[PDB]
C-alpha cells in the first residue's frame, strides 16, 4: 500500500508519545534516586 | 506547609540542624547551594528542582528560618523503596532484577537530573563492583539513613 | 533551525532506547527516525545492528541536509488529495490507520484524528496538520 509510508510515520510519532507518557511516570523517581545518590556522596 | 514540617521534626533533630547551619553561617545566612549541602549532611535528599523553586520564591541567601523551610521542602516523606526500584525496573526488560553497569551509567547520566561523570564514577567505585548489578539491593543501600 | 534537529534527535533516541543502555536496535532506530516526521523505508536505514547516539545523530544530519523531511511527509499525502485542494478525507485516514496500524488502539486513532480535524469538517489540511505534529 502507498499509504504505508505515511501511516508508518504517524504510528511511530504516536509510539514516541506513548514512550514519553511511560517515562514521565518514572523520571520523578529516577530523580529521587539521583538526589539520594548526591546525599550519599556528600 | 505542615506535613513538610511534621516530617522535618520526625526526620531531623533540630539541635543538629542549628549546629550545622551556624557552622557554615556567615552572619546568620547561608547560600542556597550550601543549603543543599547542609540538607544532604542532615540526611535529606533535595533535588535541584527543590532548590530552584525555593530560590525562585525566597531568593538566594537564607536565614535560619528560610533554611528550615527549605529543608522541610526536601523531606520527601513519600520516598519509598518500591518506587525507586520501579524507576530502575522500567529499563529491565525482563524484570529479572539486574541491570548492567553500562545500563546503570547511561540511566543515571541521561535521565532526570543527570549525574556528572565524576558523581557517577565515585558512585560506581563504591557500588558497581560487577557488570551485573542488583538494583533493588542498590536502592536499599541508597535509602538507608 | 538545526539545534532543534539535534534536540528532536536526542529526545527520539532517549524515548526508543527501551532498556536504557545507550544504544538503539536497528528496529528501534527505524521507529525513532520516523517518530521525528521523517519518512523511512524499513530496509533503507544505513546503520549497524546496534546504533549509538553519535551514529544516529550523524545519519540524521546527512538525512535532513538532503530534503526537508516534513515536506517529503507532506508530499506523501498528495496521491490522496483527490480534490487537489490541500486536504485529504478525515474518514479515509481514520480507516487506513485502523487497517494498517497494529500498535495503535482505536482510542489512539480517534485522538490523532480529532487533533487532525478539530472542527469535525471531514477534511484534513495536511500541511498545517503535519506542522502541528512535527
Ligand atoms: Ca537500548
Ligand atoms: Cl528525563
Amino acid at each position: 500500500s502507498s499509504w504505508e509510508p505515511l501511516v508508518s510515520v504517524l504510528e511511530a510519532y504516536y509510539a514516541g508519545r506513548r514512550h514519553k507518557k511511560q517515562l514521565l511516570k518514572k523520571t520523578p523517581f529516577i530523580i529521587r534516586a539521583q538526589a539520594h545518590i548526591r546525599r550519599h556522596l556528600v | 506547609d505542615e506535613d513538610m514540617q511534621e516530617a522535618l521534626e520526625e526526620m531531623v533533630e533540630a539541635d543538629e540542624m542549628y549546629a550545622r547551619f551556624n557552622a557554615r553561617a556567615s552572619g546568620g545566612k547561608v547560600s542556597t547551594g550550601d543549603a543543599m549541602i547542609l540538607a544532604r549532611q542532615l540526611g535529606l535528599a533535595p533535588s535541584y528542582a527543590d532548590k530552584q523553586a525555593f530560590e525562585e520564591k525566597s531568593g538566594d541567601n537564607l536565614d535560619y528560618a528560610s533554611f528550615q523551610k527549605f529543608v522541610g521542602t526536601s523531606t520527601h516523606p513519600e520516598d519509598n523503596i518500591e518506587d525507586l526500584v520501579e524507576a530502575f525496573a522500567y529499563f529491565d526488560v525482563s524484570k529479572h532484577g539486574y541491570l548492567t553497569r553500562k545500563q546503570m551509567g547511561n540511566i543515571l547520566m541521561t535521565y532526570g537530573e543527570p549525574l556528572t561523570t565524576e558523581e557517577f564514577n565515585a558512585l560506581a567505585a563504591e557500588y558497581f563492583t560487577s557488570d551485573q548489578i542488583d538494583y533493588r539491593q542498590f536502592c536499599k543501600a541508597m535509602l538507608e539513613a | 533551525h538545526m539545534s532543534s534537529v539535534e534536540q528532536k534527535a536526542r529526545e527520539a533516541f532517549k524515548l526508543f532506547d527501551r532498556n536504557g543502555d545507550g544504544e538503539l536496535t536497528h528496529q528501534e532506530a527505524v521507529l525513532a527516525v520516523r517518530s521525528c516526521g521523517i519518512p523511512l523505508r524499513i530496509q533503507e536505514l544505513d546503520l549497524p545492528e546496534q546504533v549509538t547516539y553519535p551514529q544516529f545523530r550523524q545519519w540524521m544530519m546527512n538525512r535532513v541536509a538532503r530534503s526537508d523531511p516534513l515536506e517529503d511527509l507532506i508530499k506523501l499525502f498528495a496521491p490522496f488529495d483527490r480534490k487537489n485542494d490541500g486536504t485529504i478525507s478525515t474518514e479515509e485516514l481514520a480507516q487506513v490507520m485502523k487497517t494498517l496500524c497494529s500498535s495503535m488502539t482505536e482510542e489512539d486513532i480517534d485522538h490523532l484524528i480529532k487533533q487532525a480535524d478539530p472542527n469535525n469538517s471531514g477534511n484534513i489540511k495536511y500541511a498545517e496538520f503535519v506542522h502541528q505534529c512535527f
